[PDB]
């Protein structure tokens, strides 16, 4: 059986790390929700 | 793979 | 594989807004399979996150009211009340909250995934299992979508689409 145990709220913060990068890329989604990218 |  | 749509009705379990840890039993104790967000009396997570199995707060079962396998999105208590949408161009907050880690937002500019029908935010970045249904925020602190359904590229980077749906 599965729980729930409160971590935090919902904000915004002003100072984050910031991190990641910018793709574009094609894609289909199928009904099962995979996606993939258009090859 | 696809998912977290 | 299979599909499903569910659409509901809402119950005669109470929480605080906010972002939780989704956690299941042992033995051995419990272990972090994910995150949800409760908004307005209703519990946000992604479908593959408890397949639509019963949570439990307390206390007393809160079960299953909307759920959508294509989308990768499920909610309890109500129908989806997350109603912001993602803006090409504007940067987002991730609020990853991976097992056994204090919660830590990440700003990062979202590409896009382009598909028949139109075009979903595309987030480059990879945190560990047990942390799908991470909320992703805009500037206003209002969830745009949930982190965890997404791709791997040719150079083995994992990329998360923003799962969102349309609210009520």
């Amino acid at each position: 059986d599965l729980t729930v145990e409160k971590a935090a709220d919902v904000t915004w913060e002003e100072e984050a790390e910031q991190t990641g990068v910018s793709h574009n890329l094609m894609i289909t989604v199928d009904d099962d929700g995979t996606m993939r990218i258009k090859d | 793979l696809k998912r977290r | 594989g299979g599909s499903g749509v569910l659409w509901d009705v809402p119950s005669p379990a109470e929480l605080e807004e906010g972002v939780y840890r989704i956690k299941q039993q042992g033995i051995f104790g419990k272990t972090q399979v994910g995150v949800g967000v409760q908004k307005e009396g209703v519990f946000h997570t992604m479908w593959h996150v408890t397949r639509g199995a019963v949570l439990t707060h307390n206390g007393k079962r809160l079960e299953p009211n909307w759920a959508s396998v294509k989308k990768d999105l499920i909610s309890y208590g109500g129908g989806w009340r997350l109603s912001a949408q993602w803006q090409k161009g504007e940067e987002v907050q991730v609020i990853a909250v991976e097992p056994g880690k204090n919660p830590k937002n990440f700003q990062t500019m979202p590409g896009t995934f382009q598909t028949t029908t139109g075009e979903i935010g595309a987030i480059a970045l990879d945190f560990k299992p047990g942390t799908s249904g991470s909320p992703i925020i805009n500037r206003e602190g209002k969830v745009v979508g949930l982190y965890g359904n997404g791709v791997v590229t040719k150079n083995g980077g994992y990329v998360s689409g923003i799962a969102q749906t349309n609210a009520e």
